[PDB]
C-alpha cells in the first residue's frame, strides 16, 4: 500500500544534469507538502540537503533542486562534479505509521575515469579441501569500472544457482572495483561434470572462465 | 558546533539485548524531539523511534514496538534505546538524529513538519547466530602464474593475511570477506608471480584470526 | 485555524 520507490542506481558524467525520482510520496492535501532528500558519502552519517519538496538548508548548493508533481518526487543536480557521488534517499509522508518513509536509496555514480573490463581468475576445489569432504570453487573478479557487475555459475553448460555466494563491488586501492563469488558442491558434485564456469557481466559484456577436475 | 556521538552498539546473539547512548552538544537539546533511524548492509533508511521533548510521548515503529524502549535524560543531553529480544533483522549501523521543525502558516492554517537536519555518526549492532570459530585455510595452487589462500568460514572478522612471512608484498591481493549463508565469512588472498620460480621459490600465506586466537601458515606448492 | 502536525511516528491536525 505505501513504499517510496528510486533507482537503485545512476550515473552522469562530470558538467552535466542528472534527475532521481521518487514515486509513492503522498497526494494527500495535507502531506502533499512533506518531502524531502538526504545526501550519504560511504561510511559517513546522512545529511539533510531538500525539505518541504524544495527547499534548501543553508550551506547546501543550488545545483541540488527539488520539484513535485502528483506522487512523484524528484531531485534534480546540475553540473555534476566528481564530489556530488553519494547515495541519495528520498523520505516522504505516508497517511498511516510510521507515517514518515525513506526510499530505497539511489547510488549516484560519477563517471571519473573510462570505462575497464573485469579480470577474472577461477580456482578449482583443492585436494586437501576435497580430502576433507568439501568442494568450493573460487571465482576472484578485479580491476573493473564502473563498479557493478554480475556473476553466473555453469555446471557443464547448465545454469547452477544453489550453493553461490557473491560479494557486493568494493573499491580498490587503484580505484577500480573488486568482488568474489564462491560456489559450493560435494566432491562428488565437482568430480561428476565436464568442468563449471564462472562468468562475469559488466556494462554488457562478458568474462567467462572454465576449470575442470584434473 | 553542532554534535551527535551515539554508543553502546556490538555484537549479540538473537534474544540479546543492547542498550545506545547518545550524547548531544552545540544546542538545546530540551528543545527538539530526537529520533532513532537505522540503516541494514547496503541499504536504505528506516526510522526506529522518537521521543518528545518532554520525554513523555514516545514513538516506535512496529517491528520493534515490545522489545525496544526510548528514554532521554535532559539533565545530561542524553538520548538512550534499550534493545531487547534483538533479532538478526535488527543487525544495521544506528544513528540518533535531531527532529527540527519547519513551519509554514498560512492563517486559515499551518504546516508544522519534522525532518532530521542533525545526524551522528552511528554505531554498529551485529545479531548473529554465529559463533566465535577459526578458519580452514586451503591452498589455491597455481609467463606469470597465480597462486593464494582460500580461507574458509571463520567468525566474526576480520583475518588478516600476509605471503612468505611479509618478503612478499608486491602483486598481492587480498579479497574483502562475502558473509555466507550460515553465518560465516570467508575470503581469498591471491598472488602473482613468475612461472620459473614455482620450482625453487617457497610460498606460505599467514593467516590470523584474532577473535579465536589462530594462526595458520599454510604453504601453497605446486 | 486548521493545524497540521506531521513528523516520524505521529501525524494529527489540532483544532
Amino acid at each position: 500500500q505505501s513504499a517510496l520507490t528510486q533507482p537503485a542506481s545512476v550515473s552522469g558524467s562530470p558538467g552535466q544534469s542528472i534527475t532521481i525520482s521518487c514515486t509513492g510520496t503522498s497526494t494527500d492535501v495535507n502531506g502533499y507538502n512533506y518531502v524531502s532528500w538526504y545526501q550519504q558519502y560511504a561510511g559517513k552519517a546522512p545529511k539533510l540537503i531538500i525539505f518541504d519538496v524544495s527547499k534548501r538548508p543553508s550551506g547546501v548548493s543550488n545545483r541540488f533542486s527539488g520539484s513535485k508533481s502528483g506522487d512523484t518526487a524528484s531531485l534534480t543536480i546540475s553540473g555534476l562534479q566528481a564530489e556530488d557521488e553519494a547515495d541519495y534517499h528520498c523520505s516522504s509522508y505516508t497517511s498511516s505509521t510510521p507515517y514518515v518513509l525513506f526510499g530505497g536509496g539511489t547510488k549516484l555514480t560519477v563517471l571519473g575515469q573510462p570505462k575497464a573490463a573485469p579480470s577474472v581468475t577461477l580456482f578449482p576445489p583443492s585436494s586437501e579441501e576435497l580430502q576433507a569432504n568439501k568442494a568450493t570453487l573460487v571465482c576472484l573478479i578485479s580491476d573493473f569500472y564502473p563498479g557493478a557487475v554480475t556473476v553466473a555459475w555453469k555446471a557443464d553448460s547448465s545454469p547452477v544457482k544453489a550453493g553461490v555466494e557473491t560479494t557486493t563491488p568494493s573499491k580498490q586501492s587503484n580505484n577500480k572495483y573488486a568482488a568474489s563469488s564462491y560456489l559450493s558442491l560435494t566432491p562428488e558434485q565437482w568430480k561428476s561434470h565436464r568442468s563449471y564456469s564462472c562468468q562475469v557481466t559488466h556494462e554488457g559484456s562478458t568474462v567467462e572462465k572454465t576449470v575442470a577436475p584434473t | 558546533q553542532v554534535q551527535l556521538v551515539q554508543s553502546g552498539g556490538g555484537l549479540v546473539q538473537p534474544g540479546g539485548s543492547l542498550r545506545l547512548s547518545c550524547v548531544a552538544s552545540g544546542f538545546t537539546f530540551n528543545n527538539y524531539w530526537m529520533s532513532w533511524v537505522r540503516q541494514a548492509p547496503g541499504k536504505g533508511l528506516e526510522w526506529v523511534a522518537n521521543i518528545k521533548q518532554d520525554g513523555n510521548d514516545k514513538y516506535y515503529v512496529d517491528s520493534v514496538k515490545g522489545r525496544f524502549t526510548i528514554s532521554r535524560d535532559n539533565a545530561k543531553n542524553s538520548l538512550f534505546l534499550q534493545m531487547n529480544s534483538l533479532r538478526a533483522e535488527d543487525t544495521a549501523v544506528y544513528f540518533c538524529a535531531r527532529e527540527f521543525s519547519s513551519y509554514t502558516d498560512h492563517l486559515e492554517y499551518y504546516y508544522d513538519y519534522y525532518y532530521m537536519d542533525v545526524w551522528g555518526k552511528g554505531t554498529t549492532v551485529t545479531v548473529s547466530s554465529a559463533s566465535t570459530k577459526g578458519p580452514s585455510v586451503f591452498p589455491l595452487a597455481p609467463g606469470t602464474a597465480a597462486l593464494g589462500c582460500l580461507v574458509k568460514d571463520y567468525f566474526p572478522e576480520p583475518v588478516t593475511v600476509s605471503w612468505n612471512s611479509g618478503a612478499l608484498t608486491s602483486g598481492v591481493h587480498t579479497f574483502p570477506a562475502v558473509l555466507q549463508s550460515s553465518g560465516l565469512y570467508s575470503l581469498s588472498s591471491v598472488v602473482t608471480v613468475p612461472s620459473s620460480s614455482l620450482g625453487t621459490q617457497t610460498y606460505t600465506c599467514n593467516v590470523n584470526h584474532k577473535p579465536s586466537n589462530t594462526k595458520v601458515d599454510k604453504r601453497v606448492e605446486l | 485555524r486548521k493545524r497540521i502536525h506531521i513528523g516520524p511516528g505521529r501525524a494529527f491536525y489540532a483544532t
